[PDB]
């Protein structure tokens, strides 16, 4: 009974946390994305496939954490609603908690490997389809209102533009050919009561036509091939990864122990700072590896040396 | 069984709150460790009960040694702890609240641990609420569920914190009858409660703890026949 | 009242500077985390960590809203978890007048983000740009001529310049084209290899500006480079909205402390230090992405920025408000 | 003068934890506001403080309505309040925690604001801890200078919240003397408390709030013998 009472909560109050972090990360990356398509390098009706294809490579470090955060607020809870000192008056001890739940750790494992090896892989991989589809785009693609937009060749102008990027007002354009239009529709572009020059050509007209990773490669192809430096680092990082949901169940039974008037979230930042420390070393280790300078060797450490300093902490 | 404690010691800051307590407690006996407020008594109920770690001291229980030992490993040996606050789970039932320890009985098994589950319902008369919450019942009711669920880890010293804190008068009854039962069934009870004067109305043995050392030790008509409790935690008049 | 006013104002400033120390050495050490990964044979570890440190002031500039936030709860919750705002009202103390004790600890932090915009900022991000690595191709619009130089310096030079005017029917009269040119008055430039066909009101001090992002202009460069466009050009709508997001900082901080002062006096009240100090880091991410998120907003549809950048800001205020009248 | 209470109501969630609580107190009296633990008399108490506000009620300071008002408002018409927790001012000493509350008066210049304090500190024996913190204090003392403290705002009605809270037996008298002292400047004390045995040897006149309503009214010797105050409250034998 309490397997699954602690199950539960832990479950419940880690899909909020999950949740959460999704939705302030996730939002935090998705605003970057908005600012640049209002400055016109990216199209506003793509950038939700973005939020789409990412959503493994953010859930990818949001598990973890988030796993970690519900285990910390739970045991938290227990603490200060004083059910520590009943289980542990008991004989139950936090270890015996955090050996409670390892089937859980297990779950969120197989589900971060699940992540790790197939589903981040495929988003990074439409990702970068999707990103190089929208590098391409040039032109009036990237016009601003009431500012010159260069790119290669040509050079805009745009006195006025609409909520989309579509329906220009006043514009000019550069080559030498020089386009001078009081309106434009969107690369296809109809113009709309405007006057060409050459530089000497003219000609007016009422309406015109214009015409001017192993990050991401699948598990399969990169299982065997662990000699070069830059699989290996990412074969090790998807096989190794996942076992950060066990080092952050060991790590959050460690330092869970708070005091009733301290409260649930008091020893939140330290501890997520020590998490975010464990992934920022792992992600180090993973560049040093893509440099053939430390070999696949370095992921297994640096998870057992925060797992023998939790298991330490939490044995004292 | 006895619970020997000797020379107990705490420093808070290099400031020490507990210094030399040692009292003894036999099962079946309602021990009060009292004294003046912030005078130690608290202090050396937590390291006997394992949430404050001892700087110097001796834990016995019956020749076996518990200084050494942590809270839960204290609790295998037969010590039972009762938080002053709501100790109770919040979303498990009452029945579950008591099972959920019960199941962690390696001497019982399934069979008899439905009865003693409703044995130690019965006892307590929380059986009507057997299927409700823990946060949807009274204060006495949850404070009933809260001893028998500690009852259920089989302890044989109950460690009592401020039993008797924030009650009415009329309740103080009930609670005494409780922890009167509790030295029925042989588990020694250690009391400490701010609340002397009704604390020392069940205590078969006290301890008054001041300025982290114990000053008495005997009957509570030792304690208030004693001439330095009464002058500096009883007063010169106390009924 | 001057003792009690004093306390609260210490305390409160005291943990507003703490927390911006804290979090500014938080984010110099992220900047640089960041930053180590991008390392080449030109930019070392100690080239990192210069631009990281150089950088710092504008990092400061960014936190100085949130950091003042922190501080007011965090310094609230140090007296509300003391009882000592409880005796501060059962003595006749107001909580409009704590509100104020504590606006008045975060002016010095409003006075600072004054500094940093104004003569911090602007050198040390120079300074940052510099280390990591006056406009070439400079095109410009001045009423119904465009002007187009390949290079421009501070100094006041020009080269290959193209010039090209036009009429309220958009028909061109003259094409001037040139080589080298040297700024003598507004107004005038002389130049060299005149090339006009038959069928200037750039300015050199404005001319770094051009590169620098509307963002990172201080507001005396920004207001300066926005008259020049009112004068000469239609300025952009970015160069509104970094104007607006300008002038209201110093009210978005006061408004932020404003709201850590409600949530202490209600939804934090009796709440734990820590749970404070989450609630305080949550909405510091939502006010940080509702800013951006309505500055991004306001460049992409047609209500002016200010619309965007005051609504939050009044919103948060008006809220703040209807709490401590909550009580 | 009188501080009229009467029709107090208050719910949480849909639960009517006060149902109508009336009591009166005068400037002068030290009346205790008892009743079971969780019955309403420490969210009356808190109504009448103004920490929690009341869904219905009427509160009157010598026909001059305090319903509307808030609390900071309440203390300035002449409402004291004492918080159970330590309220001293960590970081203010002895003397700065009521000079603090000294500069808040009005009718009083620095001039004698000075001999209002040092008169305050020789009052309640706390001039050897004058320039102490109140963070290093002893609780007897720190209760003290909270007490202090509250009567340098000069309040009519002084509202102690558990004054015999986690104090021996032995200075149980000490703060009935203090509490006494406070009656015999004219502060009427109101005192909610759990341990109501020595509550009801100090107050003149006591109040029992049982599930939210007022069931007992008199001096202690009528609540000791109200059928209903121990077949709820005090139980057969007290
Ligand atoms: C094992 C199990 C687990 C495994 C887990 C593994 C990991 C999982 C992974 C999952 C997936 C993932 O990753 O998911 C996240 C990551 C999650 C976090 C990490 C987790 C790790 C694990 C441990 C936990 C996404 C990510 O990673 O996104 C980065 C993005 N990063 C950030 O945004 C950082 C922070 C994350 C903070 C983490 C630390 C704190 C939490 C622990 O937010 C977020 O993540 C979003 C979200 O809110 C997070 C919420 C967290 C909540 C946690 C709650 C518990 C990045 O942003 C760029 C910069 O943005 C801001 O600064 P400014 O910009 O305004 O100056 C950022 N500051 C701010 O906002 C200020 C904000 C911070 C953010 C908001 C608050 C957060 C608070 C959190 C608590 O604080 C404040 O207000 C004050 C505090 C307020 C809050 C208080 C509570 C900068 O942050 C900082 O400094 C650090 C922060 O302060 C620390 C916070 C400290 C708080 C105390 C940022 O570095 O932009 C990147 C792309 O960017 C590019 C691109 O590649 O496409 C490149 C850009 O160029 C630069 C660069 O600028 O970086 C310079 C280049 O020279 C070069 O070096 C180049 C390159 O080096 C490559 O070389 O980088 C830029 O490019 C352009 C431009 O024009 O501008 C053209 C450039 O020109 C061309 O460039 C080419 C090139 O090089 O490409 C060249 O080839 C060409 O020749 C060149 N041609 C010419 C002509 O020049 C150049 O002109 C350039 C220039 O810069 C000028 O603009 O500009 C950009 C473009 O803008 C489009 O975006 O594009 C994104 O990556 P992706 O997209 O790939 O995802
Ligand atoms: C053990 C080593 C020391 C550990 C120290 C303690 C670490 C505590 C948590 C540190 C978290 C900082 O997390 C760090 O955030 C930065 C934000 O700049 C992220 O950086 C992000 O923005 C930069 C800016 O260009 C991008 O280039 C990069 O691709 C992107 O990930 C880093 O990928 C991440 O490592």
């Amino acid at each position: 009974i309490i397997r699954r009472y602690l199950v539960k909560q832990v479950v419940s109050t880690s899909l909020v946390v999950i949740a959460l972090l999704t939705l302030i990360m996730m939002g935090g990356r998705l605003i970057k994305y908005f600012g640049v398509a209002a400055q016109g390098r990216l199209d506003a009706g793509v950038l939700f496939s973005i939020i789409g294809y990412r959503m493994p490579e953010f859930l990818t470090l949001i598990l973890p954490l988030g796993f970690f955060i519900g285990l910390m607020l739970v045991f938290g809870r227990l603490y200060v609603d004083h059910e520590m000192a009943v289980l542990n008056g008991s004989g139950i001890s936090r270890i015996r908690l955090g050996q409670l739940l390892i089937p859980l750790a297990l779950v969120f494992l197989v589900i971060q490997g699940i992540l790790m090896l197939w589903m981040t892989p495929w988003g990074l991989r439409q990702f970068d389809q999707l990103s190089s589809s929208q590098a391409v785009r040039t032109g009036f693609d990237l016009v601003r209102p009431k500012e010159f937009i260069s790119s290669g060749p040509y050079t805009i102008y745009a006195g006025d533009l609409s909520e989309d990027r579509k329906n220009l007002k006043d514009i000019f354009f550069y080559q030498d050919v020089m386009i001078l239009a009081k309106e434009a529709t969107r690369n296809v572009v109809d113009l709309i009561q405007g006057r060409r020059y050459e530089i000497y050509s003219q000609a007016e007209f009422q309406r015109y036509r214009l015409r001017l990773k192993v990050e991401a490669l699948p598990s399969s192809k990169l299982w065997n091939k662990w000699n070069d430096p830059v699989i290996a680092s990412e074969m090790g990082w998807r096989v190794f990864g996942p076992f950060t949901i066990v080092i952050a169940l060991m790590m959050a039974v460690a330092l869970c122990e708070v005091s009733p008037r301290q409260g649930r979230y008091y020893r939140l930042i330290p501890a997520i700072f020590i998490f975010a420390s464990l992934i920022v070393l792992l992600i180090a280790i993973r560049t040093r590896i893509s440099r053939d300078e430390l070999g696949v060797w370095a992921y297994p450490a640096a998870l057992a040396v925060y797992g023998i300093a939790a298991a330490l902490f939490s044995r004292k | 069984q006895t619970l020997c404690i000797k020379h107990l010691a705490k420093n808070y800051s290099k400031r020490w709150v507990v210094k030399d307590v040692s009292f003894e407690m036999q099962s079946g006996q309602i021990v009060g460790l009292l004294g003046p407020n912030g005078a130690g008594k608290t202090t050396s109920f937590y390291m006997v009960v394992g949430l404050v770690r001892m700087d110097k001291g001796e834990i016995h229980l019956d020749n076996l040694d518990l200084s050494d030992l942590a809270m839960h490993e204290r609790a295998r040996k037969g010590i039972g702890y009762l938080p002053q606050e709501a100790s109770i789970f919040r979303k498990l039932t009452i029945a579950e609240n008591i099972m959920a320890i019960l199941e962690t009985r390696k001497d019982l098994n399934k069979q008899q641990r439905q009865q003693r589950l409703q044995e130690l319902l019965n006892d307590f008369k929380i059986t009507h609420i057997k299927d409700s919450l823990g946060m949807s019942v009274s204060g006495g009711e949850r404070r009933r569920a809260e001893i028998a669920r500690a009852l259920a880890a089989d302890p044989k010293f109950m460690l009592l914190d401020e039993p008797f804190a924030g009650v009415d008068p009329i309740s103080v009854g009930d609670i005494k009858d409780i922890i009167r039962n509790l030295k029925d069934r042989g588990i020694g009870v250690l009391i400490t409660d701010h609340n002397v004067r009704e604390t020392l109305a069940i205590c078969e043995h006290a301890y008054i703890v001041s300025e982290g050392a114990v000053i008495a030790e005997g009957s509570p008509q030792d304690i208030l026949e004693n001439e330095q409790v009464r002058k500096v935690y009883l007063g010169d008049d106390f009924t | 009242r001057r003792i009690v006013a004093k306390h609260v104002t210490k305390t409160t400033a005291l943990a507003m500077l703490g927390t911006t120390i804290v979090l500014v050495i938080l984010q110099v050490l992220f900047t640089y985390l960041g930053e180590l990964s991008n390392l080449k044979a030109d930019y070392s570890a100690w080239q990192a960590f210069l631009y990281v440190l150089w950088g710092a002031p504008r990092y400061l500039y960014e936190i100085l809203p949130i950091s003042a936030l922190i501080g007011a709860i965090l310094g609230l919750g140090t007296l509300a978890s003391n009882s000592e705002l409880i005796v501060m009202r059962s003595v006749g103390i107001s909580l409009w007048r704590i509100v104020g004790w504590v606006i008045r600890s975060a002016l010095v932090l409003v006075l600072l983000s004054f500094a940093l915009s104004e003569w911090v900022v602007p050198y040390t991000n120079e300074r940052a740009n510099s280390v990591k690595s006056e406009v070439r191709g400079y095109w410009s619009r001045e009423g119904q001529r465009f002007i187009y130089v390949d290079y421009a310096n501070s100094q006041g030079q020009l080269k290959r310049i193209q010039v090209v005017d036009f009429d309220d029917n958009y028909r061109l009269k003259s094409v001037t084209n040139a080589e080298q040119g040297q700024f003598v008055k507004d107004g005038q430039w002389l130049l060299n290899h005149s090339q006009q066909m038959a069928i200037l009101a750039l300015q050199p001090k404005y001319v770094h500006m051009v590169t620098i992002d509307p963002e990172d202009l201080s507001f005396s460069q920004l207001v300066s480079f926005m008259n020049y466009m009112r004068e000469y050009s239609q300025v952009p709508k970015t160069y509104q909205l970094a104007f607006w997001k300008k002038v209201a900082s110093p009210f978005a901080l006061i408004t932020l402390v404003l709201v850590a002062c409600s949530f202490i006096f209600g939804p934090l009240r009796q709440q734990s230090m820590g749970f404070r100090l989450v609630i305080a880091l949550f909405i510091g991410l939502g006010f940080y992405y509702l800013q951006d998120f309505l500055g991004y907003a306001s460049l992409v549809y047609n209500p002016s920025p200010a619309w965007f950048v005051l609504g939050p800001i009044v919103l948060m205020f008006v809220a703040g408000s209807y709490l401590l009248y909550r009580a």
